[PDB]
C-alpha cells in the first residue's frame, strides 16, 4: 500500500512488511523461519478480543506451541468503538525457548504508552511482560516504522544468536521501508 | 450450490449469510458493512489467517458449510 514520507502506518502497511520479512526469512534461513511467526497487526487485535471464540481463534491462526519467537505488532485501537481506530504502535516479541519461562518484550518508542495493552497479551500467551528498551521517537508519526524495523534487527540479532536485544541503538528509515512497499 | 457463513465482529457481535458458491464475497462484504452502517474501506476481513480479497469467491477458498469470517475495522498510528 502508499505510505507517505509522514503518514501514519495503517495495518495494511504493517502486514504487507511483513508480509515481505516472513518470505525473506524463509528464503535466507527457513529453520528459523519455521519457529517465528510475524502476526497480523488485526490478528494481534484479535488475540485481546472481549470476545473469547475471537481471541482463541487468532491464537489458532498463530499457533504459537510450535513457535520460540512471535511478532506482535501492538495497536491501540479500540474493540469496541468505531471511531477510534488507533494511535501508536509498539512491538512485542514473545520468547517460548524455556517452555516453561516464557518472555514477552515490550518495545515502546513512547516508553509505557502501550503497556497495558502489552500486559493482556501477554497474559493470553502465557507469559511475563518485560518492558524492553528501543531508541525512543522524536515524532509523532513513526512509531510503525519503529515497530517494523526493530522487528527487522530482531530477526538480524536471532539469526545471529547475538545475547543483547536492546534496541536503543536502533537505526529506523522511512524510505527504505517505502521503497520495500513499493517493489 | 449455496452455502451459509457466519461474519464474527472484534466484539462477538455475528451476522449469518446464505449465498452462492461461484458468487463474490464482495456482495457478503457490502451487504455486511451496508447492515452495520460503516464504511466498506474501513472494514477487513480474515479467513483462515488471511485477508480476503472482495473479489473471491467461496469456491475458491474451499469455503464450507458454516464457515466463519472475521471482520475487524482497520487500524491506524
Amino acid at each position: 500500500p502508499v505510505l507517505g514520507p509522514t503518514q501514519w502506518l495503517g495495518d495494511e502497511h504493517i502486514q504487507r512488511d511483513y508480509e515481505l520479512l516472513a518470505q525473506e526469512l524463509q528464503q535466507n534461513n527457513p529453520d528459523l523461519a519455521a519457529r517465528t511467526r510475524f502476526v497480523d497487526p488485526l490478528i494481534a487485535q484479535m488475540l485481546r478480543s472481549p470476545s473469547k471464540e475471537v481471541a482463541e481463534r487468532a491464537l489458532g491462526w498463530v499457533r504459537p506451541g510450535t513457535a520460540d519467537f512471535l511478532f506482535l505488532p501492538v495497536s491501540d485501537a479500540s474493540d469496541t468503538d468505531r471511531h477510534q481506530r488507533g494511535s501508536h504502535w509498539s512491538l512485542l516479541l514473545v520468547d517460548r525457548r524455556d517452555r516453561g519461562r516464557r518472555v514477552a518484550y515490550h518495545y515502546d518508542s513512547t516508553q509505557g504508552y502501550n503497556d497495558g495493552l502489552a500486559a493482556e497479551l501477554a497474559g493470553r500467551l502465557d507469559a511475563n511482560l518485560q518492558q524492553a528498551p528501543i531508541r525512543q521517537q522524536q515524532n509523532s508519526y513513526d512509531c510503525g516504522v519503529f515497530v517494523l524495523d526493530g522487528t527487522r534487527e530482531l530477526v538480524r540479532r536471532l539469526a545471529a544468536r547475538r545475547p543483547d536485544l536492546n534496541l536503543n541503538n536502533l537505526v529506523i528509515s522511512r524510505q527504505e521501508l517505502r521503497d520495500r512497499l513499493g517493489a | 450450490a449455496h452455502i451459509n457463513l457466519k461474519v464474527k465482529g472484534q466484539d462477538g457481535n455475528e451476522v449469518f449469510f446464505r449465498i452462492k458458491r461461484s458468487t463474490q464475497l464482495k456482495k457478503l462484504m457490502n451487504a455486511y458493512c451496508d447492515r452495520q452502517s460503516v464504511d466498506f474501506n474501513s472494514i477487513a476481513f480474515l479467513f483462515d489467517g488471511r485477508r480476503l480479497r472482495a473479489e473471491q469467491t467461496p469456491d475458491e477458498l474451499e469455503m464450507e458449510d458454516g464457515d466463519e469470517i472475521d471482520a475487524m475495522l482497520h487500524q491506524t498510528g
